[PDB]
């Protein structure tokens, strides 16, 4: 149900320092 | 992890440390997939060429960690094992095919800011994300080079095309594995290494913004060698066995 | 290298 949603990031709408590197590669 | 960086607090809250009771030492990485099930590499528990065959009572699971060596009072949680389940067709003899194992915990672990399960992929997430060039993330407390880190390390690595994986190695590769890392021409580098074994290769779904564990740190030739890649257990391809185990004994 | 863990576990 809530797997994969980190309390300290996704649950707060905070991004970690390099997750955008992953997004940008999903082309 | 080679050429990675320190994890942020709470960045990988499914991260699990497999810890040897006596002597007290790291054994492997692993991941939290629910309040009582931990996922790891079979070779973390069973590898007869190295005289490794662990039983439940030999081990502890440490969850919520950041520091490698420190006891992280009020944050980490330590659990004992009720039962280990290894893939019946795990091939330790040749190539680590189906390098996967589950561990059932004696007691449920309490989720917290530092402790939270990762998702396991369904077929459509797997088909969308496991593409050459797509990057995943692998985390661990293993060697920094082919000493040891003070805290959890992180590195993001691109999946590599199957022909390139096969051509990089003399090992017989299977459909139950994928490889990842940069090519020598790509500049950037990084890799898993000794002690990262069993830890998770995760990807963040751009469809639902959730983290999924697509791989398990499985094997490599040396670490961060030019022209060589890390090899990961293909979690989706072995999901039926995972479901089967959990459905039957959970 | 490792700090010892509480006796309980
Ligand atoms: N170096 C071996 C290996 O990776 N093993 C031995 C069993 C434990 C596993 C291991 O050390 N995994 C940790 C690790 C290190 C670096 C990157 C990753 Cl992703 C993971 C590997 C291998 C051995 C000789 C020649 C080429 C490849 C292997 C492969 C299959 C079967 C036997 C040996
Ligand atoms: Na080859
Ligand atoms: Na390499």
């Amino acid at each position: 149900a809530d797997c994969g949603l980190r309390p300290l990031f996704e649950k707060k709408s905070l991004e970690d320092k390099t997750e955008r590197e992953l997004l940008e590669s999903y082309i | 992890i080679v050429e990675g960086s320190d994890a942020e607090i709470g960045m990988s809250p499914w991260q699990v440390m497999l810890f040897r009771k006596s002597p007290q030492e790291l054994l492997c990485g692993a991941s939290l997939i629910s309040d009582r099930w931990v996922l790891t590499a079979a070779h973390c528990l069973l590898y007869p060429p190295w005289d490794k065959n662990f039983t439940e009572n030999d081990l502890l699971v440490r969850i919520g960690k950041h520091s490698r060596t420190r006891y992280e009072r009020n944050i980490e949680k330590i659990s004992m094992l009720e039962k280990i389940y290894i893939h019946p067709r795990y091939n330790w003899r040749e190539n680590l095919d189906r390098d996967i194992a589950l561990m059932k915990l004696k007691k449920p672990v309490a989720f917290s800011d530092y402790i939270h399960p990762v998702c396991l992929p369904d077929r459509e997430t797997a088909a969308s994300l496991l593409q050459a060039g797509y990057k995943g993330r692998v985390t661990g407390w293993g060697n920094l080079k082919e000493g040891q880190p003070s805290v959890l390390q992180v590195v993001n690595l691109p999946i590599v095309e199957r022909p390139v994986c096969k051509d990089s190695t003399r090992i017989r590769i299977t459909d139950n594995m994928f490889c990842a890392g940069y090519k020598p021409d790509e500049g950037k580098r990084g890799d898993a290494c000794e002690g990262d074994s069993g830890g998770p290769f995760v990807m963040k779904s751009p469809f639902n913004n959730r983290w999924y564990q697509m791989g398990i740190v499985s094997w490599g030739e040396g670490c961060d060698r030019d022209g060589k890649y890390g090899f990961y257990t293909h979690v989706f391809r072995l999901k039926k066995w995972i479901q089967k185990v959990i459905d039957q004994f959970g | 290298d490792f700090e010892e863990i509480p006796e309980e576990y």
